[PDB]
RNA sequence: UUAAUUGCGAUAACGAACGAGACCUUAACCUACUAAAUAGGGUUGCUGGCACUUGCCGGUUGACUCUUCUUAGAGGGACUAU
């Protein structure tokens, strides 16, 4: 509509933030874990990155087909103009917030806290990454409040590589005393992190000189002369 | 086509244009002449290259200077550094190398920014008081 | 004597011959002489300028606030009482003004005048908090010839200040007559007075 | 023998970078085009009134970065600066404003060479190629054959050779330790000249253009013939140079050294003199080194420029 | 027959940059290669958007604020271009994030 | 206030070791040497490589020092 | 020694991780590049007034041209350089 740049900007945001909530509420159980939204001039596409495809495809793909009509209901999109598109994430392990989904997963069928951590910081390292970190406060096992941090590897804190490389994922778990925080810190590998820089700032990377002998010291040298 | 050059000055935000020409001593600023800058205690500063070299330097040369921003003070120096460094690239340009290297040296022997352009800017007002390094009060009590 | 055409008419005074930089095209600092053999470098009449404001960067470094021509520190300090703390362009108006009233009241151009009021009220001597908590006691200490200057500046314009207050006298001309009293030894001036009690302070207190 | 002994007369200032490169216009006695590292080309007229030899005449803005090799024109009237800004600018010397930018390298140019008379422009660069480029500012040749950056590419004198060749020679060379020579007209490869232990960073054929010489941080001077295609001599500095230049009437050669300056009398193969000033102040470590040489078309007069931003003139006066 | 010559011109917005620069880059090229007639990408200021809110959500503790922004550049451009292969330029080579609009300046 | 902290410095002595003979008592050539030879991300980092591999430089010139 | 557990070093300590820095935003410098009627400038039209010598100051979605100023991309620039 005739709207200001800056306001649909906003409300485009505002949007993403719509579908983000929307899919972290609905799809968490058929694991969801991203969301992307891209337009063409003829369809908005939005592409759903999620750890169980044919859950969120659901029974002969009907499951897809309802969620496209409740954002054509809910945001008054006229019929065609938005789809949607299940994709299986690239790897399970490097999303931050598809590991914090697992954990608050198998929190609800009450599993051990400390072993349930240690096989989520364990698969993170299998997975290649260089660091993991999972923190866990509420009321564990007790009333008074505690906070314990199961980190491997190693996380960078402070500075901008700390967006350009950590994701970060936080979940509240309901169990029958309360609420139980757990947040997910994931510390991408530079090497393989595309869209941004591929090393850390302070990562020198001297390259070895090809060797040569030296002995050819006269070594008097003629070509044909050439047009 | 006529010999002329353009530079600017500049003094936090103030902006001095100036153009200068083969003319006949004519030294407009915003098109007026230049006696009337209406600081008039700041009026010998904008004299103030000129009288360092003596206004024959230029006698077959027309300087107009168009000035906008900055407050008043700052539009007069930025009005003095546009006509010193018109003074200096045309002569530099046009004339030859040495002409260029004496109004060098009376430029900075004299008030360095009169050549050159202050640096002095400000910076961002931090939250939690009145300016950029400054704090509100405290109770303690 | 010489003057050059051009497109614009530069005024007769401005224009004529004036390679012989003037304070307000009116006042020389040639002739200006320092008294005591301490203050010089400590006062830059040697600098020549046309006009008592040069905002220039005079405070970043350890010593190049003594470069500041010396006017241009009176004129500084003349803004004080918190509310007038900018308005260079009124203590600079107030400044030349003063040196007209100067350049009334006993010819001898201005600056030197106030050069020798400069000299003349600076504190030799001063005191330190040394006493500790019991017997507190008042040290005598020798003083810095660029505190000197700086600490005469000071109590000159607020003197002058001082008389200006509520006061239908104005804040030129009771500078001027500060001016006055100190270039000589005129215990009347309220800077000179204040000197002399500072300095027997400190001597009473060897 | 040979009692010829050069004296310093004057020194020329203004630059506020080291003074990187000269060149002499051949028709033009006094005129002298010198670059700096502040980027600004300055021509120089040469006045016999006092202790000053040249006085500046135009200064060539238009660099943003710096100014590494400066070439004259055959008239007199150009002259071509290789600057680090990524670019090539042709200048006119008398306006004084510059006509031509050459662009497209990738690392930052070093070396100008201009065509034998007018027609053609000879760049090395950083980007391991050389750029034969045309007068208005297109290049129509990319010379490659160097794995290292080329430091310098010089054209070789045409003195008789054969009357009419249809075909320019020069040479090039760089830190890939091999002085590649090359011919122009179509203008494609020739014979390689590998000499050098440690690598070269000037070579200047001989005023006929038959003869060249490399040299470079070993102190290994290797001076060679170039239609022969033969090593004619290896000296030795003994210390890292940065400039040779061939005297334009003796036989001699001379090398911008890091301690001074070494005057070599070729036909004898030996030194005769060495050029280092007085400086005030210099503990003996911080001797600025001599970066810029230039021989008049004289051969009497000797236009030198080291890192304390100074072009200084040795008088060839004979000492009877 | 659509020889008329449409004067057509194209307004880019983004959220970031490099998307923005390469999608006119993209543009340029498409143009150029089409031997068209341009003015240039101009440049706009960028508008930053900013909001400054207070950390805490209950007002206690020392007061700390945070100011959030983007910083949106719109960047449009104009071709005087006939229809059919411009409108197709116009549909083709967009990424996400990048907002494209065309106003046929009739 | 300026000390150069331990990855410029161990980065330069790693440069000094591999390349001497490839490094100048200037800083500008050696600039764009390290610029070159080794992958910096940042040109402020690059520009305190190269300062301290110039002053290192100038020390072996003075005379070979420890490490 | 630094602002710094910042380094020089000495060393039953050795090598490593976080924090600091590094990094990002902003402010500054770019008569170098890319361009611009949604920013400017020059020339030149057509016009207004004055001095009348062709000079100024103005107006004008006229025409041409330019990008120093204004923009924002690529970048350059400083690292304590000498
Ligand atoms: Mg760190
Ligand atoms: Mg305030
Ligand atoms: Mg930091
Ligand atoms: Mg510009």
């Amino acid at each position: 509509a005739i709207i200001s740049k800056k306001r649909k900007l906003v409300a485009d945001g505002v949007f993403y933030a719509e579908l983000n909530e929307f899919f972290t509420r609905e799809l968490a159980e058929e694991g969801y874990s991203g969301v992307e939204v891209r337009v063409t001039p003829t369809k908005t596409e939005i592409i759903i990155r999620a750890t169980k495809v044919q859950d969120v495809v659901g029974e002969n793909g009907r499951r897809i087909n309802e969620l496209t009509l409740l954002i054509e209901k809910r945001f008054k999109y006229k019929r065609g103009t938005i789809a949607l598109y299940a994709e299986r994430v690239h790897d399970r392990g490097l999303s931050a917030v598809a590991q914090a989904e697992s954990m608050k997963f198998k929190l609800l069928n009450g599993l051990a806290i400390r072993r349930a951590a240690y096989g989520v910081v364990r698969y993170v390292m299998e997975s290649g990454a260089k660091g993991c970190e999972v923190v866990i406060s509420g009321k564990l096992r007790a009333a008074r409040a505690k906070s314990m941090k199961f980190a491997d590897g190693f996380l960078i804190h402070s500075g901008q590589p700390v967006n350009d490389f950590i994701e970060t994922a936080t979940r509240h778990v309901l169990l029958r005393q309360g609420v139980l925080g757990i947040k997910v810190k994931i510390m991408k590998d530079p090497s393989r992190n595309t869209s941004g820089p591929k090393a850390l700032p302070d990562a020198v990377t001297i390259i070895e000189p090809k060797e040569e002998e030296p002995v050819l010291e006269p070594s008097v040298k003629d070509y044909r002369p050439t047009e | 086509t006529v010999p002329s050059v353009q530079t600017f000055g500049k003094k936090k935000s103030a902006t001095a244009v100036a153009h200068v020409k083969a003319g006949k001593g004519l030294i407009k600023v915003n098109g007026s002449p230049i006696t009337l800058v209406q600081p008039e205690i700041l009026r010998f500063k904008v004299y103030e290259p000129l009288l360092l070299v003596g206004l024959d330097k230029f006698a077959n040369i027309d300087i107009r200077v168009k000035v906008t921003g900055g407050g008043h003070v700052s539009q007069v120096y930025a009005i003095r550094q546009a006509i010193a460094k018109g003074l200096v690239a045309y002569h530099q340009k046009f004339v030859d190398e040495q002409s260029k290297n004496e109004l060098k040296k009376a430029f900075t022997s004299y008030d360095r920014t009169l050549l050159i352009a202050d640096s002095r800017r400000p910076e961002p007002k931090k939250f939690g008081g009145r300016g950029a390094r400054s704090r509100f009060q405290k109770s303690y009590r | 004597f010489v003057p050059v055409e051009l497109a614009t008419t530069i005024p007769v005074e401005i224009q004529q011959a004036q390679q012989e930089i003037k304070l307000f095209n009116k006042w020389s600092f040639e002739d200006v002489e320092v008294k005591d053999a301490s203050l010089v470098d400590y006062i830059q009449i040697s600098k020549p300028i046309y006009v008592a404001h040069t905002a220039g960067r005079y405070a970043n470094k350890r010593f190049r606030k003594a470069q500041c021509p010396i006017v241009e520190r009176l004129t500084n300090s003349l803004m004080m009482n918190g509310r007038n703390n900018g308005k260079k362009l009124k203590a600079v108006r107030i400044v030349k003004h003063t040196l007209e009233i100067i350049n009334v009241l006993t010819d001898q151009n201005p600056l030197q005048v106030v050069v020798d009021a400069i000299i003349n009220s600076g504190p030799r001597e001063d005191t330190t908090r040394v006493g500790g908590g019991g017997a507190a006691r008042r040290q005598a200490v020798d003083v810095s010839p660029l505190r000197r200057v700086n600490q005469s500046i000071a109590l000159l314009t607020i003197g002058a200040r001082e008389a200006a207050f509520r006061n239908i006298k104005t804040i030129a001309e009771t500078l001027a007559e500060e001016l006055i009293n100190a270039a000589k030894g005129s215990s009347t001036s309220y800077a000179i007075k204040k000197k002399d009690e500072l300095e027997r302070v400190a001597k009473s207190n060897r | 023998s040979s009692n010829i002994m050069l004296v310093l007369r004057g020194t020329l200032e203004g630059h506020n970078g080291w003074v990187t490169s000269l060149s002499t216009s051949a028709a033009q006695p006094n005129l002298l085009v010198s670059g700096s590292r502040d980027k600004t080309l300055i021509s120089w007229r040469l006045t016999e009134n006092e202790q000053q030899f040249g006085v500046p005449v135009r200064s060539y803005k238009g660099h943003s970065h710096i100014v590494q090799d400066v070439v004259v024109s055959a008239d007199g009237n150009y002259a071509v600066s290789a600057s680090w800004d990524k670019t090539l600018r042709l200048w006119n010397l008398a306006t004084g404003n510059s006509e031509a930018r050459f662009v497209g390298h990738t690392g930052d140019v070093l070396s100008v060479a201009i065509d034998a008379n007018s027609s053609k422009i000879i760049s090395a660069s950083r980007d391991k190629t050389i750029r034969v480029w045309n007068t208005v500012g297109d290049c129509a040749y990319v010379l490659l054959g160097h794995t290292d950056w080329v430091t310098k590419v010089r054209v070789a004198p045409k003195n008789l050779e054969d009357v009419d060749d249809g075909r320019i020679t020069f040479v090039s060379a760089g830190m890939d330790k091999i002085v590649r020579s090359w011919s122009l007209n179509s203008y494609r490869i020739e014979a390689d000249f590998i000499g050098h232990n440690n690598y070269i960073n000037v070579v200047q054929p001989s005023p006929d253009g038959s003869l060249a010489a490399s040299a470079g941080k070993d102190g290994q001077i290797y001076v060679w013939n170039l239609k022969h295609k033969s090593a004619f001599m290896n000296f030795d500095a003994k210390d890292e140079v940065f400039a040779l230049a061939f005297s334009p009437s003796r036989f001699w050669l001379t090398a911008a050294t890091a301690s001074g300056i070494k005057i070599y009398d070729l036909e004898n193969e030996v030194l005769i003199d060495e050029l280092k000033p007085e400086f005030a102040g210099y503990t003996k470590a911080q001797d600025p080194h001599a970066v810029s040489l230039a021989w008049s078309a004289d051969g009497q007069t000797l236009f030198a420029g080291y890192t304390d931003n100074v072009i200084r003139v040795w008088q060839v006066m004979t000492a009877n | 027959q659509e020889v008329v010559i449409h004067k057509i011109r194209i307004n880019l917005t983004s959220t970031k940059v490099k998307q923005l620069e390469n999608v006119s880059a993209n543009i340029i090229k498409n143009a150029e290669t089409f031997k068209l007639v341009k003015k240039g990408p101009v440049r706009l200021p960028t508008k930053v958007l900013k909001i400054s809110t207070r950390k805490t959500p209950n007002g206690e503790g020392s007061k700390t604020w945070d100011t959030y922004e983007m910083r949106i550049h719109k960047r449009y451009i104009d071709l005087e271009a006939p229809a059919h292969i411009v409108k197709r330029i116009t549909q083709i080579t967009i990424e996400p994030g990048v907002d494209v609009e065309v106003i046929i300046a009739a | 206030g300026r000390v150069r902290t331990k990855t410029v410095k161990r980065a330069s002595k790693a440069l000094i070791e591999k390349y001497y003979p490839k490094l100048t008592m200037d800083f500008q050539t050696n600039k764009r040497l390290c610029d070159e030879i080794a992958t910096i991300q940042s040109k402020r980092l690059r520009n305190k490589i190269a300062g301290y591999t110039t002053h290192l430089m100038k020390r072996i010139q003075k005379g070979p020092v420890r490490g």
